RNA sequence: CGUAAAGCGCACGCAGGCGGUUUGUUAAGUCAGAUGUGAAAUCCCCGGGCUCAACCUGGGAACUGCAUCUGAUACUGGCAA
RNA sequence: GCGGCCCCCUGGACGAAGACUGACGCUCAGGUGCGAAAGCGUGGGGAGCAAACAGGAUUAGAUACCCUGGUAGUCCACGCCGUAAACGAUGUCGACUUGGAGGUUGUGCGCGUGGCUUCCGGAGCUAACGCGUUAAGUCGACCGCCUGGGGAGUACGGCCGCAAGGUUAAAACUCAAAUGAAUUGACGGGGGCCCGCAGUCGUCAGCUCGUGUUGUGAAAUGUUGGGUUAAGUCCCGCAACGAGCGCAACAUGACGUCAA
């Protein structure tokens, strides 16, 4: 059964980029939208939008630069079978700072850089580069 | 399998209406009716292993629905097993 | 271009008469400034094999975006059974790598690096894994470019 | 322009079973199991293929392909010899033998004193062009892979009538570009 | 873990692990801060003393831990709908 | 695993259009059940076939293969056994990711849309072979299992079994390999096509190289293929393009083989 919707979102992006899809759609959730917001603000995806009400669908517009997909890697870190939490000092650097780690903190989902500047740890959702 | 008429009776007794085929009580009552009916079949046909696998699926499904109902509403659970004459 | 001979190997094919020995030569060439290529040459004699390898290496060079004679970030490279890891290091570290990886990194112009070869250490595949690792390494500028940000934002 | 393209029959693709899925962007639709090419992609991609061919040949270029001789250019119209570009150092000796004293005339007569019709058919030539870093300008039909092609031109390239339109245009544009 | 060693012959299923989506609540996990403790020696850093060194030695850092208190509430858990 | 036809009892799957329940789910150590063939127990049955066995051949021998026979068994009822290359040598569930050609089974208006299934192939993956929307691709959940070849799936102990045996499962000791896939040869009581009165092989028509291209690589291609020739002779095709030594032409013995 479906036991990790976030890993599914990341995979839809990974597989979408590898297949040169313009957009990818999926069942929405508040956490998926929170992650989509971070990906947009850091410039990994172009745009997102939620459509529906009873069964909302999240669409992500993927971005390509010089033919190549911009999301070169995207990996689930914390997962249902093994949750991963880090203190502020132990927050991971992705690609020596050139990538992002998405972190769920008590002040919402944000990048590792924003968590570190806010002085927060949290759950490491995924690495993006 | 259970007849259209026998099914429709069970939906009337245990359901909220004729349309209420989905409720846990109805589902459990329907499974119970077919489990009880098939006792006669397997008394005669002891080596019908293939059909017995279908019976044991009915038994397992009933067990899972009863466990769901027990933790959702103990009182409805208690009423149901009394009406159908189940141990648990 | 600096040129380095990594490995020479005697290979054999059988014929009616007996065995026909020949030689293979694996070489790397580089400008010492983020340009590197490898070549693999085969001949009946060792010096001919090396010459063929060096000619191949010069025409099959790729560009690597260096930083101060070290890497931009940790990189993984894979080819066949060879899996390599390479990490940026501080000045005065030197090339902390095995011989095949060392030859590549030296001619490429990587002075400081920590490396490790996992799996097969077969030179032919280690060199391909290493160059594969280097060529897909991102600089901050291209990251900034693809993400549509400034480098200070990155 | 577009009216004269479909007049010739640029729009007619191969049958749907023979298609390359990479050509899906350029395909407009299908009728009786035959893909129809969108000429609204052809027009700008063709006209921009003329523009870069204007730019290269203005730098004293060598367009390799009646149309070639009209433009003072080189051609291969029989069997492409494997290694004609990548093994040029050897193939020159056959050129040398062709002009020291009909077999080499068929094979090398068009390039004796040295643009793709059908990219799938001329896959060897495109591969050689890619190896040496030579910009390919190919007509790509629905059954064909456009990955090697630098300047894709989505269109028919089986009918001589469609071919004469394309070959006329490139020979026209470059000749006026050199005068 | 197709063929190198490695998918139970197949299934049902208790314990266990895991759990779609929304709101509220809780604050167990998690996170933050503070306080107490974490012997000295050792290791490490900057110094000092034996002609130097080993060795001896001043102060620091470290001891990644544990406990308690006060907060945060995104995520996981509990509870309610 | 299941194959004539008919009836009786009965399990599952799939589709259409709704209605209903409201996370009731996925996986599953231990547990429990089912589980080919052979085999075992009791009672039946026994045409054909056939372990054992007997005779006849074959052979140096022939406890075989071949022949003539032939008992258990193969069949039925009930009970046991619990294993097979029980195989897709590929655990179950869910999501995602270009195409082509079929089979089978529903269903809506030539054109759609479901289920199951077969072949080819793209990216990707893979040591390679290959796999490729029925993944061996990209991910997540849970389980099972591996850790050099042997010794050994053996011993001991436990459990199970009427027995045969099954299951769980070591150690000492011993070796520097064992192994997988693929490559070039050679070889075959493999296949196709040809030739010869059927120092050496052999006057046999072969043997190679450069450059290019393919493969991670050994290597491959060229030299294969369609014809034709005494001839790699020649022609035509062809990721090869050329060249050398042989052939031929003007007795002549290619590269090599046998530490001859
Ligand atoms: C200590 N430990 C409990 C060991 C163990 O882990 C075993 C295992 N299979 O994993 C045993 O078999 C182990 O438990 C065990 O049973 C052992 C043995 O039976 C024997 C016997 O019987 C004779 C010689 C040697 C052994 C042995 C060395 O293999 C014993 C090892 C035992
Ligand atoms: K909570
Ligand atoms: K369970
Ligand atoms: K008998
Ligand atoms: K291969
Ligand atoms: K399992
Ligand atoms: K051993
Ligand atoms: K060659
Ligand atoms: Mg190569
Ligand atoms: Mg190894
Ligand atoms: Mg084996
Ligand atoms: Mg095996
Ligand atoms: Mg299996
Ligand atoms: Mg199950
Ligand atoms: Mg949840
Ligand atoms: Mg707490
Ligand atoms: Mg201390
Ligand atoms: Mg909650
Ligand atoms: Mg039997
Ligand atoms: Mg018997
Ligand atoms: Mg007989
Ligand atoms: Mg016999
Ligand atoms: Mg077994
Ligand atoms: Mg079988
Ligand atoms: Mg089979
Ligand atoms: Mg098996
Ligand atoms: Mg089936
Ligand atoms: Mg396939
Ligand atoms: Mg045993
Ligand atoms: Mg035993
Ligand atoms: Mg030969
Ligand atoms: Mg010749
Ligand atoms: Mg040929
Ligand atoms: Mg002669």
């Amino acid at each position: 059964s479906m036991q990790d919707p976030i890993a599914d979102m990341l995979t839809r992006i990974r597989n979408g980029q590898a297949a040169n899809k313009a957009a990818v759609t999926m069942p929405s959730s508040k956490l998926k939208v929170a992650i989509a917001n971070v990906l947009k603000e850091e410039g990994f995806i172009e745009d997102f939008k939620v459509e529906g009400d009873t069964k909302p669908e999240l669409e992500l517009t993927l971005k390509y630069f010089q033919g190549k997909a911009v999301v070169e890697s995207i990996q689930r870190v914390s997962r249902p079978g093994l949750r991963i939490y880090k203190r502020k000092d132990e927050l991971p650097k992705v690609m020596a700072g050139l990538g992002i780690a998405v972190v769920s903190t008590s002040k919402g989902v944000m990048t590792d850089r924003a968590a570190r500047q806010a002085g927060l740890g949290g759950e490491i959702i995924c690495y993006v580069a | 399998s259970l007849s259209t008429e026998a099914t429709a009776k069970i939906v009337s007794e245990f359901g909220r209406d004729a349309n209420d085929t989905g409720s846990t009580e109805v589902q459990v009552a329907l499974l119970t009716a077919q489990i009880n009916h098939l006792q006669g079949h397997f008394a005669e046909h002891k080596k019908d292993h293939h059909s017995r696998r279908g019976l044991l699926r009915m038994v397992s499904q009933r067990r899972k629905l009863l466990d769901y109902l027990k933790r959702k509403d103990v009182a409805r659970y208690t009423q149901l097993i009394e009406r159908l004459g189940l141990r648990r | 271009l600096q040129e380095k001979l990594i490995a020479v190997n005697r290979v054999s094919k059988t014929v009616k008469g007996g065995r026909i020995f020949s030689f293979t030569a694996l070489t790397v060439v580089g400008d010492g400034n983020g340009r590197v290529g490898f070549g693999y040459g085969k001949a009946r004699e060792v010096p001919a094999a090396i010459q063929k390898a060096m000619e191949k290496a010069r025409r099959n060079m790729i560009n690597v975006a260096l930083n101060n004679g070290t890497l931009q970030h940790p990189v993984k490279g894979v080819h066949t059974g060879s899996r390599v890891f390479m990490q940026p290091a501080s000045e005065g570290t030197g090339i902390i790598a095995g011989g095949a990886m060392r030859a590549v990194l030296e001619v490429a112009g990587v002075h400081n690096v920590l490396a490790k070869a996992y799996g097969s250490t077969n030179p032919i595949n280690v060199v391909r894994a290493t160059i594969d690792g280097l060529e897909n390494m991102n600089s901050p500028e291209m990251v900034a470019a693809k993400r549509g940000k400034s480098v200070e934002e990155i | 322009s577009m009216r004269d393209m479909l007049k010739a029959g640029v729009h007619f693709g191969h049958q749907t079973r023979y298609w390359n899925p990479k050509m899906k962007p350029f395909i407009f639709g299908a009728r009786n199991k035959v893909h129809i090419i969108n000429l609204e992609k052809t027009v700008p991609m063709f006209n921009e293929a003329l523009a870069e061919l204007n730019k290269i040949a203005s730098r004293k270029g060598k367009i390799l392909f009646d149309a070639a001789l009209s433009c003072d250019q080189f051609f291969v119209n029989h069997r492409w010899l494997g290694g004609m570009l990548t093994n040029w150092k050897t193939v020159r000796q056959s050129i040398k033998r062709l002009k020291d004293l009909e077999k080499l005339e068929n094979s090398l007569g068009g390039i004796k004193d040295m643009f793709v019709i059908d990219a799938d058919h001329e896959h060897i030539a495109i591969k050689e062009a890619n190896n040496l870093g030579i910009p390919v300008f190919a007509i790509v039909d629905t059954n064909s892979d456009p990955d090697g092609v630098d300047f894709v031109i989505p269109g028919n390239d089986d009918a001589i009538r469609a071919v004469t339109l394309y070959l006329g245009a490139v020979a026209a544009t470059v000749r006026e570009g050199r005068s």
